[PDB]
RNA sequence: CCCUAUAACUUAAUCUCACAUAGC
RNA sequence: GCUAUGUGAGAUUAAGUUAU
């Protein structure tokens, strides 16, 4: 249950790296901070909490279309 | 192996087997030996070239389709995760309700959501609090695409075509 | 009461008897002792004296003490006579001699007045033998002399130099007091010389106000010809001088802490007469000759002795004076700026010999050393002030600042869902995922560079370092070394980087093909006579880890690498080739090498336990004296092929290239304070020399800090006596005692060394009596010599040798039955093996049909997990086997369905049967 | 006797064929080693030209008259390298991590560092976008992409 | 466009050496 | 003296893995 969260975190951060988030340094710093915390988290109650923030970074961009999915 | 005429010649020279065609089967054995060695060399370098073109083809396919395969893989395991907090913000982004900034984990922090139609408003908001990302949030205001501040009594059933449809809700966490 | 007023004397003071009655009191103090029977710097019980507390007229107890000495009758006449020849000096304390009736007999008393509670020996012992939870003397001194009040101590890890860098300020509050003591000692030595008095000065005869007493062993001689021995005093005090920063007042006007700083000329770099004046003021009675520039030293022992004084005196001088010394050079009638010298913090001023004011043209070698020079890059770049770091920033080369990030790892989904279909990654499992690629933001490279604030200038105990370097040399005497020509050089990789600025034009193959063998030999002969400063480039490393800290790797340029290969390769190859030694670099763990290494490290120890320690911030905080020591140990193999000035210029090139070089970090040049550069060719070997040095000085400090009366064994007591003699009394190398102490260490402290990681098998009975080093001795030694706090959560011990070492090179050890005998096999963390499989640094590694060769190596590395009692650990190896077979079947299917002729796929069924992996750990190669 | 005649002839062709193989291989290794050597000396000429033009532009980048003054004021014409950009650099770049460092280090259009007057020319952020001096404020500090890089000129 | 050093092991492909076999 | 077939050893190159 925890491992699926960590692997989805690394997949989400590599998607955000593909979408050129690091051209803005502040958003990329927030994304890396969220990604590192999920990996080192010792409980899955607060690892889903950071996952909402990291997924919302992607959802706030319109480079992807999730209407297709 | 059986696909040689030199194998048939060497097998004929061996089934004829005293010492005078022994010389014949010896030179025909050297013939069949160098022939089978050359066939092994051809099979060797053919396997080499086939696996090399396989490596480069699959590698260039990976490098070509990395971004679409990564975007497809992400919503495969997000769907597998089975989280209503994650499913709330995915279905809302499906029907058009996308945030403008990061959802804050902390309480009493600003949140900028966009609601584009009235059913999305009424299926999210009821009263002065509205539910998003499996949490209760405090409406501070809601502003327009034409940049004027609207209070909650102004938007309703009948005058929702009257106002401009991008409604940007500023929200603080409970 | 009649004894209390007798002690007050003519001077008026209020007293309170610390001891009861007219009897004496026992105190537990530290003494620097040396007798015919006992020696060492240990804590003994003091029974001779009786001390009286003084209190102010507002009635609280103050630091002044009245300590009376009840001794024999003939000591009274002798002490009184010596005191009357030194009474005029302001360095001596006040002595009031009298006789007072105790039990009907008149007993002579020597009352020493206005003393502190603790001596200088108590401070030096409390800082050189630091143990948290047993540090009450240091806390009492720090509370007493206003360095910090008592609730500063309440804060957790107040002593840690890494978790609390304010402890340097707290310790530097004692610097002014220590400096005053040194001045008083010089005054007392001048008074002893003028009064014709000879004698040894020790730390326990001087209190923390700097006043002197205890003229017990002093003997009179012709006035004007008195020699006082201060070797032990100064050398025991030497780490405290930089830990408390005693000479910080010397950078002010008139040496006063209220005055502003001295404003030196910015063009000035020499500071030779200033170093001589500092030595003449503070260490006037030090018999050994001091050379401010180490180009004039006589051997490597003199180089170490003079560099130890240079690291103290260089803290006074401004930091813009150190580094490359540049001059105007005219090539083609056009002026250049090239570096024709170097001013070292440790080696003084070094001047290049082969300079030419005017050059008609530039040879490929001249272009190569002018391009590698930081002078042209820094003299044309912009001025840089970087407030992100505390380290000294030189120049910005680019108009922009580069911010490089670390990408996240690529996820191998097929191996992960194959693993979770096989039953892995359940809840409550002993196998977790803990090794991931951690991403880094743009501020990561310069925040990694700000860990060089953990490097501090460190003066060493020079006598024990000189003895320790001789013992360390014995460990490396089996190997053979020396210089080799350019055609004998073996380069592992020629398509790696060439460093800055050589990475702009190509790889290392370009510079090994563009340069002839004559050119490389001419460049090596040029470095034997000149100093070429180079630029090291810092690059973030994209590798899997269990910690979210970024890791940088230093990239040394091709000039320094090319010359250091010819200097060091014969010795480095020799160390790797040797088997069964202490340093185990080059020994494979496969084919029974782990079992042979473990059998070798156990050797023949009578009461064997196992022990392994840690170096916190090892490359960052390694002091420059130990790095120069390691370079001199590795350079001692050049006795036949090199002269002394050739070896000095090779040492200076090593210092200017990998110790204090200009570091390019994002298009910006910085000054590196010191430490070890990973990119350097000899980094692994030098870390082994450093590890052996720290273990040997831990044994030396363990054997001298024990009570020599409590040592029952006569051999160990005589060894302790000769150890103190060869450290502090003898000035020349006693090779017989160095061989005897090395034999004692090989018998009782057996070590296995690989870079900065080491495991030691030792006699636990000798450790429980203090005769060999332990964890506490290592923590104390790393405290006063490495400026780090080694916690006990990172060290381990092992009392049962049927289990191996707890961890070595991040491998555990199990005793398993192979064939008819029991062997030791290494096994890794299963999270590490699983992590490599589930995450990769390339999208090409995410399919398995191209990367069956990758999972075979992971399976080979994870084979000994099958002998584990944990079923989950055992299951990890099988999972890799079944995945390799699945990759084989998918490769067969895809290569058949795309190309209609079937691949025969020969000799591939060996990869999923465990005999191919069982053969990697059986001894027959 | 013609069987021994083609025996002698076949021994002669075996000799000349072995010499044929070794001399063709010899021309092969000679031509590929002269390929290696010719392309390697072309590499050497290219690296010589590249390092030479790098040093030749780098000499022209440094302002000499401010440099020859501090070199001629030296007692031997030898100075430390750490003072050359400290005293002769026209531009200064300051990397500032937050606002508390900014208001101390460079507040205003002109600040003082290293015994010189520096006139601020341009400020960029970590995204290298031009930041106005009016934008750098205590209340606008969470909107800036820190660090800021301030390039100045010597006044 | 940047990506260090050293050590060990695995796989692949070449080139020499030794041995066994058969012809001139 | 030569030619061809296999079996092992060493060297060179390429790719990968682990450790520090
Ligand atoms: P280890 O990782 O615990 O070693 C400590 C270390 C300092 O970083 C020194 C060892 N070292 C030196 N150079 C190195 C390098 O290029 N790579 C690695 N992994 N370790 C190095
Ligand atoms: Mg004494
Ligand atoms: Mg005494
Ligand atoms: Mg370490
Ligand atoms: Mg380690
Ligand atoms: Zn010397
Ligand atoms: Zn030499």
């Amino acid at each position: 249950k925890m491992s699926d969260v960590k692997c989805t975190s690394v997949v989400l951060l590599s998607v955000l790296q593909q979408l050129r988030v690091e051209s803005s340094s502040k958003l990329w710093a927030q994304c890396v901070q969220l990604h590192n915390d999920i990996l080192l988290a010792k409980d899955t109650t607060e690892a889903f909490e950071k996952m909402v923030s990291l997924l919302s970074v992607l959802l706030s961009m319109q480079g992807a279309v999730d209407i297709n999915k | 192996f059986s696909s040689l005429p030199s194998y048939a010649a060497f097998a004929t020279a061996q089934e004829a087997y005293l010492k005078k065609l022994k010389k014949s089967l010896n030179v025909a054995k050297s013939e069949f030996d160098r022939d089978a060695a050359m066939q092994r060399k051809l099979e060797k370098m053919a396997d080499q070239a086939m696996t090399q073109m396989y490596k480069q083809a699959r590698s260039e396919d990976k490098r070509a389709k990395v971004t679409s395969a990564m975007q497809t893989m992400l919503f495969t395991m997000l769907r597998k995760l089975d989280n209503d907090a994650l499913n709330n913000i995915i279905n809302n982004a499906r029907d058009g309700c996308v945030p403008l900034n990061i959802i804050p984990l902390t309480t009493a922090a600003k949140l900028m959501v966009v609601i584009p139609d009235y059913n999305t408003y009424k299926n999210t908001c009821d009263g002065t609090t509205f539910t998003y990302a499996s949490a209760l949030w405090e409406i501070q205001q809601v502003v327009d695409a034409d940049s004027k501040i609207v209070q909650l009594s102004e938007i309703s059933m009948d005058n929702s075509p009257n106002l401009a449809w991008p409604l940007i809700v500023t929200a603080l966490r409970a | 009461q009649s004894f209390l007023n007798r002690v007050c004397g003519v001077s008026a003071a209020r007293l309170t008897p610390c001891g009861t009655g007219t009897s004496t009191d026992v105190v537990y103090r530290a003494f620097d002792i040396y007798n015919d029977k006992v020696a060492g710097f240990a804590k003994f019980l003091k029974t001779n004296c009786c001390r009286f507390q003084e209190k102010d007229e507002d009635d609280n107890l103050i630091d002044s003490y009245f300590v009376v000495k009840r001794h024999t009758f003939s000591n009274y006449q002798h002490e009184e006579t010596i005191y009357n020849l030194l009474k005029d000096c302001p360095a001596v304390a006040k002595h009031d001699f009298f006789k007072f009736r105790i039990d009907g007999d008149m007993v002579p008393h020597i009352s020493r007045q206005r003393l502190t509670k603790y001596t200088m020996a108590d401070l030096v012992y409390a800082l050189r033998h630091f143990d948290e939870g047993n540090c009450d003397t240091l806390k009492e001194i720090l509370v007493t002399y206003n360095c910090c009040d008592d609730d500063y101590f309440n804060k957790k890890d107040w002593y840690d130099f890494v978790e609390n860098p304010d402890i340097l300020r707290v310790y530097a509050n004692l610097g002014e007091r220590v400096r005053q003591a040194l001045l008083k000692t010089v005054q007392f030595c001048d008074a002893m010389r003028n009064a014709g008095i000879v004698g040894v000065l020790t730390l326990d005869n001087q209190d923390l106000n700097g006043n002197w007493y205890d003229f017990g062993d002093f003997i009179q001689t012709t006035p004007g010809s008195g020699v006082p021995v201060v070797d032990s005093y100064y050398s025991l005090l030497m780490p405290i001088l930089t830990l408390t920063r005693a000479l910080t007042a010397e950078s002010h006007v008139d040496t006063d802490l209220t005055k502003p700083y001295i404003k030196w000329d910015l063009l000035k770099y020499d500071f030779t007469e200033e170093r001589l004046k500092l030595f003449d003021r503070y260490f006037k009675y030090w018999d050994q000759t001091y050379h401010p520039n180490c180009v004039n030293c006589l051997d490597d022992r003199c180089i170490l002795h003079c560099a130890n004084f240079n690291v103290l005196f260089s803290t006074v001088f401004p930091p813009t004076s150190f580094g490359p010394l540049v001059r105007k050079i005219f090539v083609d009638g056009v002026p250049f700026v090239v570096s024709t010298g170097y001013h070292f913090r440790e080696l003084g001023v070094v001047h290049n010999q082969d300079v030419n004011l005017h050059s008609s043209r530039l040879s490929f070698k001249e272009l190569l050393v002018y391009a590698a020079d930081p002078a042209m890059h820094a003299a044309s770049g912009n001025l840089l002030l970087d407030k992100r770091t505390t380290c000294f920033s030189v120049a910005a080369l680019t108009n922009n600042v580069a911010f490089q990030t670390v990408k996240p790892g690529n996820f191998n989904k097929d191996f992960y869902d194959f693993a979770v279909s096989k039953g892995f990654f359940k809840e409550g499992s002993s196998v977790e995922l803990k090794h991931f690629f951690f991403a880094q933001d743009g501020n990561a490279a310069i925040s990694d560079y700000d860990y060089y604030r953990y490097n501090l200038p460190t003066m060493c105990d020079i006598r024990q370092l000189l003895f320790v370097v001789e013992v360390v040399d014995k460990y490396f005497d089996c190997y053979d070394g020396g210089c080799i020509n350019a055609n004998q050089v073996i380069v592992n990789n020629l398509d790696k980087s060439a460093g800055f600025p050589f990475n702009k034009w190509g790889k290392a193959r370009l510079y090994y093909d563009s340069m002839s063998y004559e050119d490389q030999d001419a460049l090596f002969a040029y470095t034997k006579r000149n100093v070429i400063p180079t630029i090291t480039q810092m690059n973030l490393k994209y590798a899997i880890s269990a910690k979210n800290r970024a890791r940088t790797v230093a990239g040394v340029s091709i000039c320094s690498t090319m010359t250091n290969r010819q200097f060091h390769q014969k010795l480095l190859k020799s160390i790797a080739a040797t088997r069964g030694a202490t340093v185990v670099i080059g020994t494979s763990k496969f084919y029974g090498g782990w079992h042979n290494m473990l059998k070798t490290v156990y050797s023949d120890v009578e009461n064997p336990h196992l022990m392994g320690w840690d170096y916190p911030k090892c490359d960052r905080a390694m002091p420059n004296m130990l790095r120069i020591m390691a370079s001199l140990v590795l350079a001692r193999k050049h006795t036949t092929c090199c002269s002394l000035s050739h070896r000095f210029y090779r040492l200076a090139n090593e210092c200017a290239q990998v110790l204090s070089e200009m570091v390019m970090c994002g298009g910006s040049l910085y000054v590196k304070p010191g430490g070890t550069s990973s990119g350097d060719a000899t980094t692994a070997y030098a870390n082994s020399v450093f590890n052996i040095c720290q273990a040997v000085t831990a044994n030396v400090n363990a054997l001298l800090s024990t009570d020599g009366n409590k040592i029952a064994d006569k051999y160990v007591r005589n060894l302790q006596h000769r150890l103190y003699e060869c450290l502090y009394r003898n000035r020349d190398v006693d090779t017989d005692f160095v061989n005897e102490f090395y034999a004692y260490l090989r018998k009782h402290f057996s070590m296995m060394i690989l870079s900065d990681d080491a495991v030691v098998c030792f006699n636990s009975t000798y450790a429980s009596q203090g005769l060999v080093a332990s964890i506490k001795n290592f923590k104390s030694v790393l405290y006063y010599q490495n400026n780090v706090f080694m916690s006990e959560a990172k060290c381990w011990t092992e009392t049962d040798l049927t289990k191996g070492p707890h961890e070595f090179c991040s491998q555990h050890t199990m005793l398993v039955k192979q064939g008819d005998d029991y062997v030791y096999l290494p096994y890794p963390d299963p999270s590490r093996i699983l992590g490599a499989g589930c995450f990769v640094d390339d999208i090409v590694k995410t399919d398995g049909t191209l990367m069956i060769e990758r999972f075979v190596s992971l399976a080979i590395d994870a084979y000994p997990l099958t002998k584990h009692p944990n079923q989950e650990y055992a299951d990890v190896f099988h999972l890799y086997l079944q995945y390799i077979r699945k990759l084989h079947d998918e490769l067969t299917g895809h290569m058949l369905d795309m190309y209609s002729v079937m691949l025969t796929n020969d000799n591939t069924s060996r990869y999923w049967e465990p005999e191919f992996y069982e053969a990697m750990y059986t001894p027959h190669t």
